């Protein structure tokens, strides 16, 4: 059933699983038409398919051309997500295929169950966790590859960079969800925290800066403070 | 007009014949039901006074043989049996009739209710859902599980309704996942109507039979089957006009006949709200929508 606080450690066991987030699949700007009506213009999107254990990210870029002449786009986006996840699983070798797929939004369960009928042994699960994977497009390099795409494209990243050399999956996932939670609450402030010291850079083959273990503690602390400040404002408490 | 004689009534029991029912006292000189309309299936059904659990009964058609009821004190129930000796049977009936120990099937002349509930129900189709090929009549009770319920455990005592599963390879063509899930027309028209049932009459007969089993026995899997067969039609954008017209009539008489006090257990809120208000056929069930709105507005 549903993935929650009670069964959190299951994410870091040796059964292959993937999170699927469809938040950024269908993206629009709303604008006024000449006649003063409202219209949307789609922009490039992406499916966020993450192995929480390894950090392997399957960033499937959703090019605006997939919406051309289609109706009920927010509905179609869920089925297009399920089609692309199904295709990704079918493309993996058997020993790499997940045992579970966890969807971050319950509206993905039926579309993904129906697309995965050929895989009865792959459990499709919801989550009670409020995961901040919507903020993936606040990671400059993921944002850059999505917006530059001129056709459908699958790009592979490790969202943990080289962290697993020094820390466990559990700690790497906590760090990723804290960074994404900060980027989601106050993007400008989060990004300032991450680059404020010019001497710490992002390696060409990484997404995040090359922080020492002590600098990660300072950053993580600054991210927790940012999140509470913002929460104090939101709620006046 | 045909007769089902009873050897006796040794235990106190509420006897049903179709939509009618009669209380019989322990050792009351009751010897059966006469004037049963030829041309329809019928169901005789039982609920013991001393254990109102296990409603059970027999689907039969009087054109297929001479049937009687006899209490078996070992198995503790009223059993249907066939009398193969025509002259013995007519002589039993004529005697009981002369001594007026039979109740008369109480059909009002104006009243087409039983015809309307059984319009497409065929005894040969019942015998394929309820497999006991040595009898011409079919036993059903409250507790018998369906083949679908058993998959998700004695196959001999199963109800073999056609399995309907909206999230199955049977229901979803590879590469038409979204189309077939949101518009079940291919599942209804190609798989079920052309493929399995062959025609809408067999589909309606199973639907009507699932309903009657739900209503007369409180058979839970029958209720699931009735709702599934309604939902498959309502969730299809493309249905022949004649099927929609007939479905409205079928459902109207089912809703009309349902005991008012059983709508809480026998009717599924989600299916009915979806079929009448959200589905493709939301506007195609005028009679059904009007009786549901006027008789069960709480459920909606």
């Amino acid at each position: 059933g549903a993935m929650n606080s009670s069964n959190y450690a299951e994410l870091f066991n040796n059964d292959i699983k993937l999170f699927v987030d469809d938040t950024n699949v269908y993206r629009v700007t709303v604008h006024k038409t000449f006649e003063g009506n409202v219209a949307t213009k789609a922009i490039n999107g992406c499916i966020f398919t993450l192995n929480p254990k390894t950090g392997h990210l399957f960033l499937k870029i959703i090019h605006t051309s997939v919406w051309a002449g289609q109706k009920r786009l927010s509905q179609l986006a869920k089925w297009k997500t399920a089609e692309e996840v199904s295709a990704l699983v079918r493309s993996l070798p058997k020993e790499e295929q997940p045992k579970q797929i966890i969807v971050t939004r319950k509206a993905m369960l039926d579309p993904l169950e129906v697309h995965m009928l050929d895989f009865p042994n792959i459990a499709i699960r919801p989550t009670e966790l409020r995961l901040p994977f919507s903020a993936a497009m606040s990671i400059d390099k993921l944002s850059d590859v999505v917006m530059k795409a001129t056709e459908p494209q699958m790009v592979l990243f490790n969202i943990y960079d080289d962290w697993l050399d020094r820390i466990s999956s559990y700690t790497a996932f906590s760090r990723l969800t804290l960074l994404l939670r900060a980027l989601k609450t106050n993007e400008e402030s989060a990004k300032m925290i991450l680059l404020s010291d010019p001497t710490i850079t992002i390696k060409s083959y990484h997404l995040w800066p090359s922080f020492t273990d002590e600098q990660w503690i300072t950053i993580e602390s600054q991210m927790r403070d940012l999140i509470l400040t913002e929460y104090g404002r939101k709620y006046n408490v | 007009m045909n007769t089902v004689p009873f050897t006796s009534a040794p235990i106190e029991v509420t006897i049903g014949i179709d939509q009618y029912s009669f209380n019989v006292k322990e050792n009351q000189p009751f010897h059966g039901i006469k004037d049963i309309p030829i041309g329809h299936v019928h169901v005789i059904h039982f609920q013991h006074a001393d254990n109102s659990s296990m409603r059970y009964g027999y689907w039969f058609d009087c054109r297929m043989g001479n049937f009687y009821i006899q209490y078996d004190p070992k198995d503790g129930l009223y059993k249907m049996m066939e009398e193969r000796d025509g002259a013995k049977f007519e002589n039993i009936v004529h005697n009981f009739k002369e001594r007026q120990m039979m109740v008369s099937y109480p059909k009002i002349d104006e009243d087409d209710t039983w015809y309307n509930l059984t319009e497409f129900v065929q005894m040969d189709k019942i015998r394929k859902i309820v497999r006991k090929d040595e009898n011409q009549f079919s036993y059903v009770d409250s507790s018998m599980t369906t083949v679908q319920e058993n998959e998700l455990s004695d196959p001999a005592h199963s109800l073999n309704y056609t399995v309907i599963n909206f999230k199955s390879r049977e229901a979803i063509r590879p590469g038409h996942e979204m189309e077939d899930f949101l518009d079940k027309s291919y599942y209804l028209n190609t798989v079920m109507l052309q493929g399995i049932f062959k025609n809408s009459s067999n589909y309606f007969g199973e639907l009507q039979f699932a309903f009657l089993n739900a209503m007369f026995f409180g058979n839970y899997g029958s209720s699931l089957q009735w709702h599934a067969m309604i939902e498959l039609i309502c969730s299809s954008a493309t249905v022949p006009k004649h099927m929609l017209d007939k479905l409205d009539e079928i459902l109207y008489y089912q809703i009309k006949t349902l005991p008012e006090q059983y709508s809480d257990i026998l009717l599924n809120e989600r299916v009915w709200n979806i079929c009448l208000y959200s589905s493709f056929q939301k506007n195609s069930l005028h009679n059904t929508e009007k009786i549901m709105e006027n008789k069960y507005p709480e459920l909606l």
